[PDB]
């Protein structure tokens, strides 16, 4: 409901929806080609992309708001994983900004980067191809596992007929406590 | 403001000592006054403005002591304190007590009770304060 | 600590069997015991091996009473 | 208790006030200023450093944008074009552009800052780098008149003070841009005037005049109550005082 | 009923009708004479009470139901000689050392460390305005009969806050205290305000500084209104006056903005006695359509013979906060009379200039505009405070 000057929302936040859609669909294309969307709920990713747009069209004031604020004005129940999706796409736009000369010299941060979104997405494809040559994989397994699927020891031997008989010498109760096995569960 | 820096201590000491004497007579209270020379409080390089606000707040605090739920002896002592405070100041014009509407009728009832109790000292002192018109008719002290 | 020791001890008496210990444990479900076993198998495998070679008996009575006495003791001392 | 501060009635949901009224709209058309415009904030050293960083950022981006846009367009053309000799020419142009980027990166910060009268994207800084806290004209003036390094920030020398005083009367104490130019030490009109006024006998009235005495007496008698008088608020009416 | 009580301790009180409150106060005082404006007899030493004994003892006996001899004994007992530890010839500038008071001990501690050559002075204690405007009017009487305060008239203490709030502190406020009568209308209070918002001017005159606007804000707009218990009191005596409250009622009542339904009424239709107002609870007044003022009814009481009985001074100012003059940035010591924007010479925008620092800087001997700038005449609120 940000496309209308409803009294419940300040007019500061109203924007043309066309540029909104363009920014959002190119942001989610960026997310898609960077392996973010596969195997995950799309809805939080779309919400995060709408976020990056909404801050990008007017960082002058909108950079100060957070997730709960925007979903309050929009009257939307944001998913819990939305914040994590946001964080990982910030990781991605940092990896994407390191390539550009002006950004890599300016020493930007998580918050300050939002104002250059148009600049990066104007030249997305070549830069993301360069960023691939340093792909994306789940951070959990990107912890540099030195050992991958260690081979377990071979223990298919079964013995001849009975490797032991003492294991059966545990599986039975002597009558001392078998007798009284009927008067606590009653 | 609240309270002057130290007036509450002196007032409490005076009132407690007077209550401990187990006397309602005005004489014993005046002997205490002249013993500790409480009347000298209004000197000491107080300019007229500072004197005015000090007297206003002192009368307000002594009136707070004068109001219930304090018992008969302590209320009588507080009335004596109000009398001497108003009668020993050096302001021009003499600053008056602040009295609330909710307190004026109750204080009149207390004066009537003092008259009925035959303890005419406090009743006469209140009538002298009334003659001096030592009370503003405010809404709160 | 005590609850872990008793989980072991019962695993020796009633074996690697969870619903009965959940039943005799006042407030443990079978999924809870299964999760304890997942957590403990990585380190206490030797003790669980000790759980399957001795033939000491099992009860409700002697045990039920032993449980309640040690739980009361632990709760009053903890 | 503290919630009733101005505006007295504020929207509970959004904090917005009422829309513009007739009287306020007519006042704005007539150009009458409000008492909220006189609130001016001094420049903290933090703020000055931030603006210096912003200016160097603007100069870096201005220098880089044509070059890096050219590089990106060249790379796109090289990707799309399959002709070998044209590909090699585009690659050579890309190498040249990359060397230009490297040279610009190696340029010093002072060279980036450039001259005092160089163009800047003042609105962009005002709204995006200072989040609209300070207006674009405000930061532009402050930079170009006090903060740019080319400005003479050094303390006045005694010879400079005496020459300023001598040449102030040459122009009649008027047109202080010309006085600063004649001084020859790269001072501006405002600094020269400030120094002169701080050391102008005609301004700091050690003297007395009949009209000042008469009007001082009039205002004191009009306002004074008892022993309290507006000792220095009369200065607004009588010139050359504090 | 109209029984004042604290809504919050020492902060604000319950709402009550001023007229009914005054009627209740008079009912507890009418006929008694304690609310009269005539000078009553005062207490004295027992050595001089003989002259007043004839007039006092009979009344004391009547009121206390005691005998005349008992009244005389009470008078002798309650003499001031028993209470006057200070003789009438003793100056108040020196602490009497023959005392046991903790208060005087703290006073001595304050005074001892202020007797050095660096610290000894007779400067202000903490404020000056209150006593200066008290003694100037306390106990005085008017020169005209029509300016006589009615006996038993209500005295209302009203605090009006300035438009320039500190916006850095919240305990203390910038305000001036006005004393008004119960029978007075709100019109005489509104017309008595001397706020700088009435003196605002504008217009851009960098090219011709001498063509400043002829009419001050007071001569162009006259809209002003009070706001008490949800009621707006809008002036309409002049064509320049407009009912601003209609715009507020249109904006606020269209949505749940946190305030209830209001009503519109004229400014001259009510007196101070007709109000049902709280004490200490802030209220709203506005004028010029943008200058809002915080209104606090600090105190209300019946008139006393020792009070200011001169109505020519009413509305009587008794307390006033101070605002500091906005001085120009050129000489950094003189109060500004002009403000400029887009000024090439000025180091910052906006920049404040005084006439002396303005005319000769922005103009040559012939008055020709120099450089690029925009200039506006300026009135200092810190001066006309
Ligand atoms: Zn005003
Ligand atoms: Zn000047």
């Amino acid at each position: 409901k940000l496309f209308q000057a409803s009294p419940s929302v300040p007019a500061k936040y109203v924007e043309d929806k066309e540029k909104m859609l363009s920014r959002t669909m190119q942001l989610v294309e960026l997310a898609n080609e960077t392996w973010l969307v596969t195997g995950r709920h799309p809805l939080p990713v779309i919400t995060a992309a709408t976020f990056l747009a909404w801050q990008s069209l007017q960082p002058a004031d909108r950079l100060s708001c957070s997730l709960a604020r925007f979903c309050k004005l929009a009257n939307v129940d944001l998913p819990y994983p939305a914040s994590s999706r946001l964080q990982e796409l910030l990781a991605v736009l940092l990896r994407m900004a390191e390539q550009l000369a002006w950004l890599r010299v300016l020493r930007l941060d998580k918050r300050s980067v939002v104002k250059h979104i148009g600049d990066l997405l104007q030249h997305r494809q070549s830069l993301v191809r360069s960023a691939f040559r340093d792909l994306l994989l789940p951070p959990c397994m990107l912890k540099s596992p030195k050992r991958i699927c260690p081979v377990p020891p071979v223990s298919t031997v079964t013995g001849d007929e009975n490797i032991s008989d003492s294991e059966i010498e545990q599986y039975l109760r002597t009558p001392q406590e078998v007798r009284d096995f009927q008067r606590a569960q009653a | 403001m609240g309270t002057p820096p130290g007036l509450q201590t002196d007032c409490e000491a005076l009132l407690s000592r007077f209550q401990e004497t187990d006397s309602v007579r005005f004489e014993d209270f005046t002997e205490l006054w002249r013993n500790m020379k409480f009347g000298t409080i209004f000197c000491g390089r107080m300019r007229n403005l500072e004197k005015n606000m000090f007297t206003k707040e002192a009368l307000a605090l002594a009136w707070r002591y004068f109001l219930p739920p304090y018992t008969f002896q302590i209320r009588v002592g507080a009335l004596y304190l109000l009398y001497g405070l108003y009668n020993t100041q050096l302001c021009q014009p003499k600053q008056k007590i602040r009295v609330a509407l909710k307190d004026w009728d109750e204080v009149l009832k207390f004066q009537q009770d003092l008259v009925n109790a035959q303890h005419f000292d406090a009743a006469y002192i209140f009538r002298k304060l009334r003659l001096d018109r030592a009370f503003h008719f405010t809404a709160m002290p | 600590n005590k609850e872990t020791d008793m989980f072991f001890l019962a695993i020796s008496m009633v074996g690697t069997d969870f619903s009965m210990i959940g039943q005799l444990f006042p407030h443990r479900a079978r999924i809870e015991i299964k999760n304890k076993f997942k957590r403990e198998e990585k380190t206490n495998g030797w003790r669980i091996d000790k759980a399957f070679q001795e033939k000491r008996p099992f009860d409700f009575d002697f045990f039920a009473h032993l449980l309640q006495k040690v739980l009361a003791e632990e709760e009053k001392r903890k | 208790m503290g919630h009733f501060m101005k505006p007295y009635f504020k929207d509970k949901v959004t904090g917005v006030g009422p829309p513009a009224n007739e009287d306020t709209r007519e006042k704005a058309a007539q150009g009458i200023k409000a008492f909220e415009e006189l609130l001016v904030t001094k420049w903290k050293n933090w703020e000055k450093a931030l603006l210096r960083k912003s200016v160097v950022s603007d100069r870096l981006q201005r220098l880089l944008q044509p070059k890096l846009l050219k590089l990106e367009y060249l790379h796109q053309k090289q990707s799309k074009v399959s002709s070998e000799l044209e590909r090699q020419a585009l690659e050579k142009q890309g190498r040249e552009a990359e060397k230009e980027i490297q040279d610009i990166n190696q340029l010093p910060e002072e060279a980036l800052l450039g001259n005092r009268l160089d163009s800047h994207d003042w609105e962009k800084i005002s709204n995006i780098n200072f989040e609209g806290s300070r207006s674009a004209e405000e930061i532009r003036k402050f930079w170009q008149n006090s903060e740019h390094p080319s400005i003479n920030k050094q303390e006045w020398s005694r010879e400079e003070e005496e020459r300023l005083q001598a040449i102030a009367a040459a122009h009649g104490h008027l047109e202080w841009q010309k006085i600063a130019e004649e001084l020859g030490t790269s001072r501006s009109a405002f600094q020269c005037l400030q120094k002169f006024q701080q050391h102008n006998k005609a301004l700091k009235r050690k003297e007395w005049t009949e009209e000042e005495d008469r009007m001082l007496t009039q205002l004191v008698q009009e306002m004074r109550v008892g022993s309290h008088i507006p000792y220095r608020r009369i200065v607004y009416y009588m010139e050359g005082r504090d | 009923c109209n029984f004042p009580e604290y809504e919050l301790p020492e902060l604000n009180t319950r709402a009550f009708h001023v007229g009914a409150f005054g009627e209740l106060w008079r009912g507890r005082l009418r006929g008694a004479g304690d609310l009269s404006l005539r000078e009553p007899p005062a207490s004295a030493l027992p050595g001089s009470q003989a002259a007043d004994s004839d007039r006092e003892d009979a009344a004391v006996a009547r009121d206390l139901d005691c005998s005349l001899e008992a009244a005389a004994e009470l008078r002798a007992v309650c003499g001031l000689d028993k209470l006057k530890c200070l003789e009438d010839g003793e100056d108040p500038e020196v602490i009497p050392e023959n005392t046991d008071l903790v208060t005087l001990g703290v006073r001595k501690r304050f005074l001892e460390h202020r007797e050095e050559t660096i610290t000894i002075d007779r400067a202000c204690r903490q404020e000056t305005f209150v006593y200066e405007m008290e003694s100037h009017a306390i106990g005085k009487k008017p020169e005209n009969s029509a300016d006589m305060i009615e006996e038993g008239e209500l005295i209302l203490s009203v605090n009006i806050l300035y438009p320039v709030i500190f916006h850095k502190h919240k305990e203390h406020k910038p305000y001036q205290t006005m004393l008004v009568l119960g029978s007075q209308k709100l019109t005489q209070l509104r017309d008595s305000i001397r706020c700088v918002s009435d003196l605002q001017i504008g217009g851009e005159f960098s090219n011709t500084p001498d063509q400043a606007p002829e009419h001050i804000s007071k001569d162009l707009y006259k809209s002003a209104f009070f706001y008490f218990e949800g009621t707006f009191y809008n002036d309409k005596r002049y064509p320049e006056c407009r009912d601003l409250s209609r715009t507020i009622i249109e904006w606020s009542e269209s949505h749940d903005r946190g305030y209830g339904k209001f009503q519109t009424a004229r400014m001259e239709d009510f007196t101070f006695n007709d109000l049902c107002i709280k004490l200490g609870f802030p209220y709203l007044y506005c004028h010029q359509g943008d200058c809002e003022h915080v209104i606090v009814i600090t105190d209300i009481r019946l008139v006393h013979h020792d009070d200011c009985l001169d109505r020519t001074l009413y509305p009587l100012l008794i307390k006033k906060h101070w605002l500091w003059t906005r001085k120009c940035f050129v000489c950094k010591m003189y109060t500004a009379r002009w403000v400029t924007n887009n000024d090439s010479f000025a180091p910052e925008d906006p920049c404040f200039f005084c006439d002396v620092c303005f005319r000769m800087l922005h103009y040559d001997s012939e008055g020709n505009k120099l450089g690029e700038f925009l200039a506006y005449p300026y009135v200092d609120p810190g001066t006309f405070n």
